[PDB]
Formats: structure tokens, C-alpha cells, sequence
RNA sequence: CCAGGGCUACACACGUGCUACAAUGGCGCAUACAAAGAGAAGCGACCUCGCGAGAGCAAGCGGACCUCAUAAAGUGCGUCGUAGUCCGGAUUGGAGUCUGCAACUCGACUCCAUGAAGUCGGAAUCGCUAGUAAUCGUGGAUCAGAAUGCCACGGUGAAUAC
RNA sequence: UCCUCCUAAAGAGUAACGGAGGAGCACGAAGGUUGGCUAAUCCUGGUCGGACAUCAGGAGGUUAGUGCAAUGGCAUAAGCC
């Protein structure tokens, strides 16, 4: 809920799904940027949030395109 | 000895009836002279005095039965009302089976398993419930009555 | 029929919104007004745009003022 | 009624044309409409078999048979004799009639209406419908309903291949998909 | 009255009989009733079928009882087959705005059972 | 030293509180009576825009003058007539505003909709002797934002002590 | 004490502390007559409906039914209205 300002995203992830974009599907990206909207342009990769301890990979699809990166990476477990 | 019990569904809070000016005679004009009352919740009012005065025709005008002179009866807004007339003859001069008679008032939840279980706990066994509702003793009808009444 | 057991059955003008006006026979006793009949149904458009909530990209890209 | 003359005048006809007959008499036509109510439930209620044969009174102009149980079913708890359901048999001008105000009124009411399947077909020539409501048809003041049961019609008819019996009722401007 | 469920209360004032559909509120309540023209003290007892006509095509500016309850329930169906983080606090029957579940939230968790 | 997460986890138990369960009350309109305190990368009038949280220009003030800042219970009229109610406000969906590099885990506030438990609370147990108890509002420290806690101020204002 | 089957050797009968089961009733209809009707079991299409309820077709053929144990019967039905 950033107000006018638009949706942010961290600058070394633009360039990263930027340049991903380029060349195709590859190997998923890691990022520990979990505070980063999800652009539409992102949708196919598998970036990989980094939820403390480990790197979950998410298939972003064209649903997710408006809630943050981290929203989809529960970041303690239980039971 | 009959195994009788009578719950309630939907309890009710506050006032439960508000008689207000309820004048009322026949030809004797003031059988009960401006009656006023408000009837709370788990009240046991027994209505005493006799002969011949409108010991009863009070209970037949809450029902409303026996519309009053002059009055307004305000029950409340769930009350449901179970009626045991001191007269009751014509609930039974249609002469159904007993089984029939009190499955009538079976209610949405119930089966003609849990029909019989009323009549079971009222002592009617095997053959007696196989008779016409009319012919039966008067004990034996009220029981039927306060059936219907646990049942409702 | 078996002599009186059935319901009463005479015509009825049954009319839509928008028009569809039929003479039938049937159980009511008394005329009704209702919605288009498959004459006018928007079978061929109906369920073409039954599905109208879907797509976010077009949500987030209206709200790019930036 | 109106849909009689409809079939006899037109669909003989074109029917005669599509399947190459020669007799008047060799093409199929609708024999008969059975509309059933399985409440299933008679027995938790008795008077909801009374209702539902309200109901379908007023869906159609014939009093319901009250079915009964052929053999002791130990699955559900009901024996021989025991009335499970409801039905009635729609021949002649009143089923012709049922006929059309079904197809011109009562299914475009379905809520969520895709289009009745073509593949609810017995191998023979004779078709079934399930309706989930009754409401669907005009015959119910939102006053008698206390359930949401729903009808099965069943159009029987005396067609020999399941072919034979699809373009019959095609036909008839019924829903098809 | 007869509005697109049923609008059953009488003797209610017009702006609060409006009250018991499915997506009428008091301020959207009063919105109906202000384009239409009927005052709020008005009892619907009162209210003649000359403004009754109007209102029933009033409220379908607004969505109603049966395209509400699909219309949110597709959206709470959204999350949990997604996957989101409130998806999953769906699917548990725990709070989702990010609130005690050390000792509160009972209204979602439920009854109090050992 | 750094980035991300945790202290916010939830079958449960306890302590201290806030809001209620309504009619000596809820809502709408109108109109009275305070004390104390804070302010310079701070308080920020008036005007215009927005249903609203707020936004744009922007005077005055390191101050008995300027601002926060409209006291609320109350009073007058009207409506609701004992219902899970025109009580209650949890929970949830959608749309936003503002601080802040950044509001997913995990902020406050606003708008539209849904509207739960709750109809005076078992054994038991706590505070209070007069401007006190009860209730009603106001401010400050901490603080970019973030209190129903803490500290502080006033309005109405009791019962009883053999 | 009575009833049914096997031992019982293709007429009747035939024993054992031989092998197996039943009876000490029921029904004013479950008796009489007249008129009609035909089952079990799956195979395909439908609201709750499910392997199994009611509906509509087809195969099947009496593999069902008989107030009560077994044997012999029963469609011209002795079975069901
Ligand atoms: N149906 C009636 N028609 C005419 N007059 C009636 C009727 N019912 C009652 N009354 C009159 O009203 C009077 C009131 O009778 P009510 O039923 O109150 O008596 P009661 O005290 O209940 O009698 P009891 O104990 O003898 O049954 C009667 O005595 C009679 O005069
Ligand atoms: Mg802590
Ligand atoms: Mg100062
Ligand atoms: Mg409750
Ligand atoms: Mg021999
Ligand atoms: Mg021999
Ligand atoms: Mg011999
Ligand atoms: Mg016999
Ligand atoms: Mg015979
Ligand atoms: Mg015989
Ligand atoms: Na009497
Ligand atoms: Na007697």
C-alpha cells in the first residue's frame, strides 16, 4: 500500500529481470529483495525469495502480478 | 408412571405478554372489569376463583379464540403458545389412528421412529395404538394432549 | 382424466418483457410476467460474457501514474 | 396442440428428407413425457411427500402416483411397500403442451444456463433431464417452497437408434449445446 | 415490499428496510433512496407501489445478494488456490491481517476447545 | 561489517486492561460551560480541492498575543417501541491516504460491503470514606510513523460508616 | 409326542445314544368368489443420491415369492392388487 508514489521495486532487481528477459527462461534468480512488487513484465521466471534460511523458487503467473515478492514464501514453519 | 417432559426451542427474554385494558363480558358484561398485566419470563400464573365467572375465557382470549370487548393481547415476538383446552373434543371427533393422530404434529427434524417414542413413553404399547383416536379413556386423552404438547 | 382430482386447467396469456406473447395452458389461474424466453435468449451471447472478472494486469497498468 | 401441429406439419417432413424414409409412420415422434420426484426422504418427512406432490401437481395438470419400495434396502433403512417418491405419465395434448411450456419458458431460467447435454442419450432414442429446481418453473409463488427439489424428465419416444432420436428433438429448438 | 431477495420487512423506516439486503448498507442505503426521491421516514407500509417500481431498478446499479456472495467468494477462492501468504492463513482458519493468535482470536479460530 | 528473517510464531492456561450486552440508551439536527500542557529539519491558520483519512499555495509563532484546539458528558426538538434490535463491533472482501530507502511476514488512519460472541456473567475475588467511587473528554514523555499502556488536567458527581 | 430330508438298496415299509432342522401356532383376512397383474439380478441416461431408494428403456427368465423348518408343488399361477 504505497499510496501514488507507484510500485517499487529494488533497482538491483529491475535490472535482473530485465536482463533475464533478453535470453529466454533460465536457471531460477536469486533475490533476498521479498519487499519487491511483482511487475507483469516478471511473469515465466522462477525467481527464488529467500525466506531467512532458504531460497523458495515461485512460478510467477498473471495472477501475482500486484502483491510483493514475499507473499508468496512463508518464512517460518510449523507443525 | 408416564415419562413427561416439556423443553422449549426458542427461549424468549424480557416480557413474555402485556394484556392492556382487556374488558370483556358476555351478557353479564363485566365477566373480568379492566384487566391489566404484563406476564414476564418463567412466570407460573395460576388463575384461580370459582364458578361460573370467566375463570376460563381469559386463557381462550390470550389464545384469541374469544375475542375481547375492549383490549389489546401483545405476545411476544417468538412466543410460541402450546393450548391444552379444558375442552378438547373436537381434536378427536376425527377418528384417525393414534399413530396418525399424533403424527400430525410431527416437526421438521423428526422421523415416525421418534413419533412412536412419544406415544412409547405415554404407555401406548402395541394394539392401543392401532385404535381410533375417538374412542379412548379420558386419562388417556389428556396423555395424548400432553404428547401433542411435548411433541410441538 | 379421473373426474375432478386434477387441478383446473384453462389458457393463460403468458407475454415476456419483450414481447414472446403465447397462449398456454396451465396451473396459476392467473397471468404472469417474466423474463425472455429462449426465443430472444442471449444463449449465443450470454455465456460469452458471463466471465467478466478476470485479469490483473490491466488493474495494475491503470493505476501506473507514475 | 401447437407443438403437434408443429411436428406434423414440418418435421415429418424434414425428417423424411434427412433419413431417407418412405412411410409417414417410420419416423420417430415423442411418445411420452414421465416426470418423477425421488424425495428419498418420505420417510423423515411424510408430509414432504404431500408438498412435493403439491408441487408437481402444479408443475403439471395430473395428480403424482406415490411410488412405493420394491425390495428392503438395507443402505438406507426402508423395506417393501415403503412410498419413496412421486410420478406422473404425460401422453397426448397435455404432454404436447407441457412440452412447449418447458422449452419456450422454463429452462431459459436456469440459473447458469451453458446447454443441455447431447450425450444424455439411453442407446435407444429416449432422453433424461435432471432441472436442480422447480422454481425454474412458473407454477411456484415462492409461497409452497420449503425445499429446493428438483424435477426428472424423461422423454420417451419411439425412435430405434440414438441417432434417429437426436434429430428429433433437435428439431424442436431444444437447448441442445 | 419485494426487492431482489426479498425486502420482507414492513413497518420499518425506508432508509433501514433497505438495510436487509445483501450489499445495502445505511450510506449506500441512502444513496438508493436519495436518487429515488422517497424521504426516510417513510415506512415502507406506507411506501405505495408508485415508488416501490423505482426502487427495484434502483438497486441494480449496485451488485445484490447472489452476484455478492459469489462475487467474494471468488475472491477469497483467488488466494488460496495462489498460494499467497493470506491464502494460507485462509485455508488454517486463522487471522489474516496479521494479529494475536497467541491468546485472542477466537472469533476466527473458533470455539475454545482443549 | 552486511543482507534477509525472528522478538508479531499457536491444541492451550493465567494476570492487567478496552469495548459491550442497551431505553436514567443508539442515531440526526441545533447550542452552552474547562483546566493543564507542547511547538523551529516544529506547531502549522485562512482559502481551494477530496464522501474521508488527506492534498496545493500558505500567513503567525521559539510564544499570556500564533497554531495544535471543534472539549465531551449536558441542554432542546425528532425518530427508534424490546428486537440479537437503528444495541454490539469482532471477523472478512474490495478501494485508498500518510510517514518512511521499504508497510509480505509486521504500521496507523479513511471509504463501501458482510456483519460474529455477547441478552449482566460458577466456585471465587478486587478498588473506594468526599470533590472520593462512577463516568465524560482533554494533553504530554517516548516518537519519521506506530498505544485500549504510563504520566498529567479538568466537567458532572454519589451511597454508606450501627 | 408330532412334522420335513438323507441312511432306505428307482412300489409301500424299514434300525442304531446315525447325519441335519422344526412344532405345542397364526389369520375376520393371510377364508370365498369375480376382474385384472407378473418376479430376482445386473446393463445404459438424472436434484439431494451414494455400490445399492424412486424414474425411463433393454437383457434375463422365475435363478424370485409363498404367515413359520424341509421336501414336493405352483404361470390356467397355489405368487401380487
Ligand atoms: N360459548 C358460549 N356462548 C355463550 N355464553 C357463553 C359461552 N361460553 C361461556 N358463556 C357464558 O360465559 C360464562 C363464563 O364461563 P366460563 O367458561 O368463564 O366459566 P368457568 O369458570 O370456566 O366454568 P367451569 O369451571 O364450570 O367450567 C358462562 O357461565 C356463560 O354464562
Ligand atoms: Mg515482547
Ligand atoms: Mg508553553
Ligand atoms: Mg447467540
Ligand atoms: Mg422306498
Ligand atoms: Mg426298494
Ligand atoms: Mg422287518
Ligand atoms: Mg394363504
Ligand atoms: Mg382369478
Ligand atoms: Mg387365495
Ligand atoms: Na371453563
Ligand atoms: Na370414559
Amino acid at each position: 500500500r504505497s499510496l501514488k508514489k507507484g510500485p517499487f521495486i529494488d533497482l538491483h532487481l529491475l535490472k535482473k529481470v530485465e536482463k533475464a528477459v533478453e535470453s529466454g527462461d533460465k536457471k531460477p534468480l536469486r533475490t533476498w529483495s521479498r519487499r519487491s512488487t511483482i511487475f507483469p513484465n516478471m511473469i515465466g521466471l522462477t525467481i527464488a525469495v529467500h525466506n531467512g534460511r532458504q531460497h523458495v523458487p515461485v512460478f510467477v503467473t498473471d495472477e501475482m502480478v500486484g502483491h510483493k515478492l514475499g507473499e508468496f514464501a512463508p518464512t517460518r514453519t510449523y507443525r | 408412571n408416564p415419562f413427561i417432559r416439556f423443553e422449549q426451542d426458542k427461549k424468549l427474554f424480557r416480557n413474555a405478554l402485556e394484556v392492556e385494558g382487556l374488558t370483556k363480558g358476555f351478557d353479564n358484561g363485566p365477566l373480568f372489569k379492566n384487566l391489566n398485566l404484563l406476564l414476564e419470563v418463567g412466570e407460573k400464573l395460576a388463575v384461580l376463583g370459582t364458578n361460573g365467572v370467566g375463570k376460563s375465557t381469559l386463557l381462550k382470549t390470550l389464545v384469541g379464540d374469544l375475542q375481547p370487548d375492549s383490549g389489546t393481547v401483545k405476545w411476544s415476538e417468538n412466543a410460541r403458545i402450546g393450548y391444552y383446552a379444558q375442552d378438547h373434543e373436537y381434536e378427536f371427533e376425527n377418528d384417525l389412528t393414534v399413530f396418525e393422530w399424533m403424527s400430525q404434529w410431527k416437526q421438521e427434524g423428526d422421523d415416525e421412529q421418534a413419533v412412536r417414542s412419544i406415544l412409547g413413553r405415554l404407555l401406548f404399547s402395541q394394539d392401543d395404538i392401532k385404535k381410533p383416536a375417538k374412542v379412548l379413556s379420558g386419562g388417556e386423552k389428556g396423555r395424548m394432549l400432553f404428547g401433542k404438547l411435548m411433541m410441538q | 382424466m379421473k373426474k375432478d382430482i386434477h387441478p383446473k386447467y384453462e389458457e393463460i396469456t403468458a407475454s415476456c418483457s419483450c414481447g414472446n406473447v403465447m397462449k398456454i395452458r396451465s396451473t396459476v389461474g392467473h397471468d404472469l410476467n417474466l423474463d425472455v424466453c429462449s426465443k430472444c435468449h442471449p444463449f449465443f451471447t450470454g455465456k460469452q460474457r458471463d466471465v467478466a472478472t478476470g485479469g490483473r494486469v490491466d488493474r495494475f497498468n491503470k493505476r501506473f501514474n507514475i | 396442440a401447437k407443438l403437434h401441429d408443429y411436428y406434423k406439419d414440418e418435421v415429418v417432413k424434414k425428417l423424411m428428407t434427412e433419413f431417407n424414409y418412405n412411410s409417414v409412420m417410420q419416423v420417430p415422434r415423442v411418445e411420452k413425457i414421465t416426470l418423477n420426484m425421488g424425495v428419498g426422504e418420505a420417510i423423515a418427512d411424510k408430509k414432504l411427500l404431500d408438498n412435493a406432490a403439491a408441487d408437481l401437481a402444479a408443475i403439471s395438470g395430473q395428480k403424482p402416483l406415490i411410488t412405493k419400495a420394491r425390495k428392503s434396502v438395507a443402505g438406507f433403512k426402508i423395506r417393501q411397500g415403503y412410498p419413496i417418491g412421486c410420478k406422473v405419465t404425460l401422453r397426448g395434448e397435455r404432454m404436447w403442451e407441457f412440452f412447449e411450456r418447458l422449452i419456450t419458458i422454463a429452462v431459459p431460467r436456469i440459473r447458469d444456463f451453458r446447454g443441455l447435454s447431447a450425450k444424455s442419450f439411453d442407446g435407444r432414442g429416449n432422453y433424461s433431464m435432471g432441472v436442480r429446481e422447480q422454481i425454474i418453473f412458473p407454477e411456484i409463488d415462492y409461497d409452497k417452497v420449503d425445499r429446493v427439489r428438483g424435477l426428472d424428465i424423461t422423454i420417451t419416444t419411439t425412435a430405434k437408434s440414438d441417432e434417429e432420436g437426436r434429430a428429433l428433438l433437435a428439431a424442436f429448438d431444444f437447448p441442445f449445446r | 415490499a419485494r426487492i431482489a431477495g426479498i425486502n420482507i420487512p414492513d413497518h420499518k423506516h425506508a432508509v433501514i428496510a433497505l438495510t436487509s439486503i445483501y450489499g445495502v448498507g445505511k450510506t449506500r442505503s441512502k444513496a438508493i433512496l436519495a436518487a429515488a426521491g422517497i424521504a426516510e421516514d417513510v415506512k415502507i407500509s406506507e411506501l405505495s407501489e408508485g415508488q416501490i417500481d423505482t426502487l427495484r431498478d434502483e438497486v441494480a446499479k449496485f451488485v445484490v445478494e447472489g452476484d455478492l456472495r459469489r462475487e467474494i467468494s471468488m475472491s477469497i477462492k483467488r488466494l488460496m488456490d495462489l498460494g499467497c501468504y493470506r491464502g494460507l492463513r485462509h485455508r488454517r482458519g486463522l487471522p489474516v491481517r496479521g494479529q494475536r493468535t497467541k491468546t485472542n482470536a477466537r472469533t476466527r479460530k473458533g470455539p475454545r476447545k482443549p
